[PDB]
RNA sequence: AAACUUUCAGCAACGGAUCUCUUGGCUCUCGCAUCGAUGAAGAACGCAGCGAAAUGCGAUACGUAAUGUGAAUUGAAUCAUCGAAUCUUUGAACGCAGCGCCUUUAAAGGCAUGCCUGUUUGAGUGUCAU
RNA sequence: GCGAAACCACAGCCUGGGGGCCAGG
RNA sequence: UUGAGAAGCUCAGACGAGUAGGCAGGCGUGGAGGUUUGUGACGAAGCCUUGGGCGUGAGCCUGGGUCGAACAGCCUCUAGUGCAGAUCUUGGUGGAAGUAGC
RNA sequence: AGAGCAUAGCUGUUGGGACCCGAAAGAUGGUGAACCAUCUAGUAGCUGGUUC
RNA sequence: UUUCAAUGGCCCGUCCACGGACCAAGGAGUCUAGCAUCUAUGCGAGUGUUUGGGUGAUGAAAACCCAUCCGCGA
RNA sequence: UUGACCUCAAAUCAGGUAGGACUACGCGCUAAGCGCAGGAAAAGAAAAUAACCAUGAUUCCCUCAGUAACGUGAAGCGGGAAAAGCUCAAAUUUGAAAUCUGGCAACAUUUCUUUUGUUGUCCGAGUUGUAAUUUCAAGAAGCUGCUUUGAGUGUAGACGAUCGGUCUAAGUUCCUUGGAACAGGACGUCAGAGAGGGUGAGAACCCCGUCUUUGGUCGAUUGGAUAUGCCAUAUAAAGCGCUUUCGAAGAGUCGAGUUGUGCAGCUCUAAAUGGGUGGUCAUCUAAAGCUAAAUAUUGGCGAGAGACCGAUAGCGAACAAGUAGAGUGAUCGAAAGAUGAAAAGAACUUUGAAAAGAGAGUUAAAUAGUACGUGAAAUUGCUGAAAGCAUUGGAAAUCAGUCUUACCUGGGUGAGAUCAGUAGUCUCUCGAGACUAUGCA
């Protein structure tokens, strides 16, 4: 139970504030769990995901896929993964978007600015 | 993406116009640069095949080729179905049996599975008597397939078979049900032995049906009566007709020769469950074909 | 209420007789009814059939009213207090509550108030040294000061009988709050419980017993022959 | 027209949080001044005690509390009110005696030029 | 509703949103170091005084106060002289000691003289003494200021500190 | 008999009811106090994204600087913060309604009225002294 | 080829007796 | 003899039009609290139905078809709660009629 | 040798727009040379309607 | 269910007339203050906490508590 | 001839200021019109009540009280919220205009290179009066002896306020259904967090959050205090003792006569123990001024809620909404939400001038194909069958459900348990349940 009169419990809000966020908000928004290894090792749960990471598609009809994401589509909270994408009519690969909790961080692309996050937020790079 | 109703419908409607503004400006440069020159025409027409389900079905190992397999044939010439394709050429007598307690709806469309199979018989199910009970019953008494039509609240809606004596088991599900009076143009059947052709098999687990069914006919039809009776698998469905043919002059046949189709029925279809290696038990059967339901999601993968 | 500016059967018009804010939201309870219902109302908390009628998972909990020592106001942890409950077997009523929650049927899940839920048990306290923390996150449990007792947690729904699981402090302190009959009650100024019409509410005792079934004229028959 | 109460508990809020501030502002003195007991003044009344607005300046005189320092360490002076009997300014006389004995005024800072 | 109102929402500018709503939100006390180091941030100021030892109230209550527990002359008004009161917690018992203390070091009110003062005052004395004031002030010539007799008493006392 | 007419049933239309939803309204509460001659509110005209019957912005034209997150959009950003800049023509609108003027080098800086305070310069058969 | 609108409880054989009721044509 | 929901069960006899008007008991809808260890993607709600059932009725239960995300019984609370009509309001659709007519 | 006071419910009734719709005016302030916006839910013995 | 047969059957509301082309949706004794009776409830020569104050660590617009008045009654 | 002052002018001289908009709440003039403000406004320290044991600025709330008064409709008192008091005019500083704006020059200072001051000097304002002192509650001037004292400027730390950044618990284990697991079951975990939202269906443990947080940490801006340093023009300034001394108090106003709506107009026009207002007494002390808080708030900048509405509802507007559109103009003013989890929005072949059609293909679903959730009725077409309101039945079509397998009795064969002329364990209260052995009379 929330006890701030700070924060909404109202859904309007909630909702409004989710679908209006801007792309600055979204990039926590799409946060994914790191893997058993990167958990245990950065001590970190849970990071936003980047472009070039490699993860690995935990849930949906995709499950068990892996890849580096190709692209971060923020608009419609979207992931883009190499290879894994779905044939159109005429033979076009068209690639198909997951949620970035739906999937899981297997190998981060460390820059410096994640490495001063990791130990900001408590890790051990 | 526009949340205006009637603007992403005029946006649409100007994005469709254009749309086939310029497929058909496309489409008429490419008919007159076509019908100048020929060479590109048919050059077309031999790449751009219209694609369909059975041209991009899913691959399976399991479809045997055209040519003879020595193995195959090994496997198939000392089987439970052999008795009827040796020399032996055994006469298959067949039994037709309903659910407990059926209804006239039952054998109003177990007449017509009589009618489709000469000397085949239909003991009527009663009393305290199992599909594993009738099948030994069945078996010393010199019967060789038993039918069992299911039906529960006024509709056939399963049919299980078991090759006799101990020969695998089909359980099937039938839809589609239509008797010879819901059949327009239909006919009257004669007594002449029916002539049986199967078609799209291809899987292995195809020619073990294939087999079951052809078992259940007389190896040896009577042409005179031209009755032929059809067992066609198209995605999995197995569909059941039977018709009189007459051959005729048709200018749209290859060599100016055609047949003419009437029905005689019963007309339904069928999909296959499960198959059983042995005698039909429901809790304690060898299974040697489950169809699992999640799987056959995939309109391009099938079984049979 | 609607707004002021917004005939009723024209289309886009306005309504008969449109809310106003000013009707009557609020209802006045005489002082002294209000403090017989929570008498009431704590009177039927010991009664186990009344607990088991209004819903409880009651029927292992080793004695009603189930009283607790004064360790349980100094728990921390949720889990020491789910442990207290399970020892007490007080735990069958949470796990009714926590596999009841269910989305709300209606438009009332469109204004905040989604999912619903059956109550557990009702824990009163005497002074909060982390018995409120401990406890506040099971579901259905509530937590209450026995100098403040809320008829809408002591009768919910106006169901008599809600499962309370007092303290040794708060149990002691009961007979300050609401004193007697004849003395009267110490945190309330000149308050005495209520007064009852009967003295024995058992009346089928009355009719039966040797005092009036000695003196009464030889029945008839039950339902007589025709 | 219609005056509707909906804020009669945002309203008592209000006022403990300004009680509140008020003393967070001047925490180890009152939150109110000292009032003097006077008689209301009608035949219907005049057997009650209640709180006047500020003291006399016969009251102060007797007390020992000039009129000046009197406001400096929360005693109102009302000049308009007089003591036309003894009983209203033994009364006060004594209520400002009482207060004072349970008043401690901390010392301020003195200005103390080097020279003479 | 209002247009300024639509303003905002068919823009996409963020909103000024400003988290201030802290309800239940008791005032901290600045003022005081003593009452600061023993106030309990949860209870009432009525609590917290009464708990200290101070009076929140010199007048009376206009309700019932919280009862938690059950808990079980005109000459003779006028020169009477109150000697205080007890320190009731030991809070009172170190604002009062602090503020004794306090006095001691600021306790010297007495001011000195300074070098015109102590001239003038010492001329006046040679010439006049140091037990006639009366007659001193009544002297122009040496009284130019026009003291009194009681402001050159005053610089008489101070020259001796 | 058939058409036609009616009734019933099936299917196909037509219509958009119902049900479910909901970044919307409505109502109550709480906190706060900030427009303009240092050019407001409003109006027009532009700019690029575009769907504009929307939005942002102003010739530095979705904004530039600085800060932050840190790597997009479909030292990045259609991001957030935001103290520095810049902010077309109007409009209380202020040189007169193109026309003019003053100063400086076509460009730049200026040129409304009332009143207040002061500064400077003028006038009085206004008074007075020499 | 284009193409309404007002209007519409329901419908349309006569005679007599009390435009559908009664008895007949 | 088990037949105390004592608000239950049981015996008997008489009676039955009904406008205004009076009294009582019930059916239904939106939301509220409690409750049903309630129902639900193995299909909620809605809708369709010459399928069946219950109640004098208001109405309720159900099979099948359609559908695709929520819903209900019971005890209290509450109200913007029940339509055949107001030359009612809004929308939709008819016969007139392929007529008048251009 | 006092029976009242409070709360709630039903019923009646009185005033508020007062069961719903429907009435010829006029006033204040503007627009164009009558019109427009409020007042206005103007005035009801009356008409039509008023839901298991 | 459809139809047939025999029998009965004159269009509904409103006050002759007035409304009715059909269908869906919306559509009218409401809220509030005063008074009177009746019933229930609490207390009872009393009675009424909610102007306000206290208090409420789980939501704090609630619930709980109550000083001084004041009403009506006697 | 000169100068001083006065009055009136001029300047694109220097420095300012006013306008217009908003207007929920305020205050005025006359709902509307007109004028003017603020974060509140207005009111406000009695020319006020009362008749008492008297009260004590204002405002607000309750009550008084639907009372008095003449259907209108209060007020004194009483209960509460908040409380805070003051500034001038009228008396010579007269042993000293002690007063102030501005220019210039320095210096300091900042929410700030943007702000705000200090010191010095020069001119101006001002004796037709700027300061100090005084405001009736008094007060001055003497006299007296007790107690008192900063408009200064740094540093330090603490406590406060505001603003931005930062710190944070636990399953995506196994099985089944599904296009998808967020469902069901099994087994675990965290909880000061089981609020809410998102994610391909009901998610505390997938994600953002939530709790901790009534707080640690880090920047930065400031409150009032505290400790301390350096300065301090005190030859000063106060409070209260006393008096053989004084004690100023607001006029075209008050009041009277007469008209219009207390107020205003017009005619007349005062007084000094006076004047006002109450019952000779009491009580105030006008015609000058300022003043927080408690109170109001359909606007502004933001929040948090709800027994509210649920797309003909709710704002006119959930979307393009004061928009499209109408009118010369003032003004008036709509209708319009939903494919799917994902466009995978239908490749390709073919007919057709095209629009589109048909084969196909995507999807779990095309009975989801943008004229897209569900898709009612009125209504229209086609096909099929029949015919040319109620009662009762016929014909035709259709439909509901409908039982056989059990009871008893006898024997044979084995099984065990609640049986044993049997041994142990656990939980309750001798024996009651649950068991594990061993035997099968």
């Amino acid at each position: 139970m929330k006890f701030s009169r700070d924060v909404t419990s109202s859904r309007r809000k909630q909702r409004k504030a989710h679908f209006g966020a801007p792309s600055s908000v979204r990039r926590v928004l799409m946060s994914a769990p790191l893997s058993k290894e990167l958990r245990e090792q950065y001590k970190i749960r849970s990071l936003p995901v980047r472009r070039d990471d490699q993860i690995t598609v935990i849930r949906g009809s995709n499950k068990g896929r892996e890849g580096k994401i190709t692209s971060v589509y923020r608009k419609k909270f979207l992931l883009l993964i190499e290879r894994v994408t779905r044939e159109k009519a005429n033979g076009a690969s068209a690639p198909v978007g997951i949620d970035a909790s739906k999937v899981v961080i297997t190998k981060l692309h460390l820059d410096k600015d994640r490495k001063d996050l990791i130990v900001r937020k408590g890790g051990k790079v | 993406k526009i949340k205006n109703k009637i603007v992403r419908q005029q946006q649409y409607m100007k994005a469709l116009h254009q749309k086939n503004k310029d497929k058909l400006e496309r489409r008429k440069e490419r008919a007159k640069e076509e019908e100048k020159d020929p060479e590109k025409k048919r050059l077309r027409l031999s790449e751009n095949i219209p694609a369909t389900i059975e041209s991009k079905r899913v691959y399976d190992e399991t479809i045997i080729e055209d040519k003879p397999d020595e193995e195959l044939q090994a496997e198939l010439k000392d089987d439970e179905f052999s008795a009827y394709f040796s020399e032996e050429r055994k006469v298959p007598k067949l039994l037709v049996t309903t659910s407990k307690r059926a209804s006239r709806k039952c054998y109003d469309f177990a007449s017509e599975l009589l009618d489709c199979f000469p000397n085949a018989e239909f003991r009527k199910r009663t009393g305290d008597i199992e599909v594993h009970e009738i099948a030994e019953a069945a078996a010393k008494r010199g019967y060789t397939d038993l039918l069992v039509l299911n039906e529960d609240r006024k509709k056939t809606n399963a049919l299980t078979l078991v090759h006799l004596p101990n020969g695998p088991s089909f359980y099937f599900t039938l839809s589609n049900l239509q008797t010879a009076k819901e059949i327009s143009n239909h006919g009257r059947s004669t007594g002449h032995i029916p002539e049986l052709i199967i078609n799209n098999f291809s899987t292995r687990l195809g020619m073990t049906v294939a087999r079951a069914f052809q078992s259940l006919f007389i190896q040896t039809p009577q042409i005179q009566g031209r009755q032929v009776v059809t067992i066609h698998c198209q995605r999995d469905f197995l569909f059941f007709r039977r018709h009189r043919y007459a051959f005729r002059e048709k200018s749209n046949m290859p060599d100016g020769i055609g047949t003419g189709l009437q029905e005689l029925g019963p007309r339904f279809t069928m999909r296959l469950r499960m198959v059983q290696k042995g005698v039909w038990d429901r809790k304690e059967g060898e299974v040697f074909f489950e169809s699992n339901a999640g799987e056959e999601s995939d309109r391009r993968k099938f079984w049979l | 209420a609607v707004s002021e500016k917004a005939g009723n059967m024209c289309r886009s018009g306005r309504m008969f007789a449109p809310t106003k804010t000013w009707r009557k939201w609020h209802v006045k309870v005489n002082q002294n009814e209000k403090r017989y219902a929570i008498a009431s109302a704590v009177a039927a908390s010991g009664v186990p059939s009344l607990l088991l009628a209004r819903g409880h998972r009651i029927e292992e909990i080793p004695e009603v009213p189930l009283v607790v020592d004064d360790a349980v106001q100094s728990f921390q942890k949720t889990k020491e207090a789910v442990a207290l409950l399970k020892e007490i077997k007080a735990y069958r009523d949470v796990i009714k509550v926590a596999n009841s929650r269910k989305l709300r049927a209606g438009k009332g899940k469109l204004r905040n108030r989604r999912h619903v839920q059956r109550r557990g048990p009702l824990v009163v306290f005497n002074e909060d040294t982390g018995i409120v923390k401990a406890f506040r996150n099971i579901p259905g449990v509530e937590i209450v000061n026995v100098r403040r007792l809320n008829l809408l947690q002591l009768a919910p729904g106006g169901h008599l009988g809600r499962f309370v699981i007092w303290t040794k402090s708060a149990f002691g302190l009961l007979d300050s709050v609401f004193g007697s009959t004849t003395e009267v009650a110490q945190l309330k100024k000149n308050y005495f419980l209520p007064e009852n019409i009967i003295s024995n509410a058992d009346v089928t005792r009355l009719i039966n017993s040797d005092e009036i079934q000695s003196i009464v004229k030889a029945a008839g028959p039950s339902r007589v022959k025709r | 027209y219609v005056k509707t109460w909906f804020n009669q508990p945002g309203r008592k809020l209000r006022r403990r949080q300004a009680r509140q501030t008020k003393a967070a502002k001047i925490a180890p003195r009152p939150v109110e001044a000292i009032r003097p007991a006077v008689k209301p003044p009608t035949i219907r009344y005049n057997m009650k005690v209640r709180a006047g607005r500020g003291f006399t300046l016969e009251e102060l005189k007797a007390a020992g509390v000039s009129r000046r320092v009197a406001s400096t360490i929360g005693i109102p002076v009302d000049h308009r009110r007089r003591n036309r009997s003894e009983e209203s300014l033994q009364r006060n006389v004594e209520r400002i005696k009482v207060y004072l004995a349970h008043l401690i005024v901390f010392p301020r800072k003195a200005g103390q030029p080097k020279k003479g | 509703a209002n247009p300024r109102q639509r303003n905002k929402q068919r823009s996409g500018k963020p909103r000024l949103t400003r988290r201030n709503a802290n309800k239940k939100a008791k005032a901290k006390i600045y003022g005081n170091f003593v009452i600061q180091q023993n106030w309990d941030k949860h209870a009432t100021l009525r609590q917290n005084y009464a708990r200290l030892g101070l009076l929140a109230t010199p007048n009376y209550v206009t309700g019932g106060v919280e009862k938690l527990y059950p808990d079980p002359t005109l000459d003779d008004v006028l020169d009477k002289e109150i000697s205080i009161a007890p320190a009731k917690t030991e809070v009172v018992r170190q604002l009062e000691e602090e503020a004794v203390k306090k006095a001691a070091r600021q306790s010297n009110k007495m001011l000195p003289l300074s070098a015109f003062e102590h001239a003038y005052i010492q001329r006046l004395i040679n010439k006049y003494g140091t037990e006639d004031f009366e007659s001193m002030a009544k002297d122009v010539k040496l009284n130019s200021k026009l003291f009194n007799g009681s402001k050159l008493k005053n610089l008489y006392i101070r020259m001796k500190a």
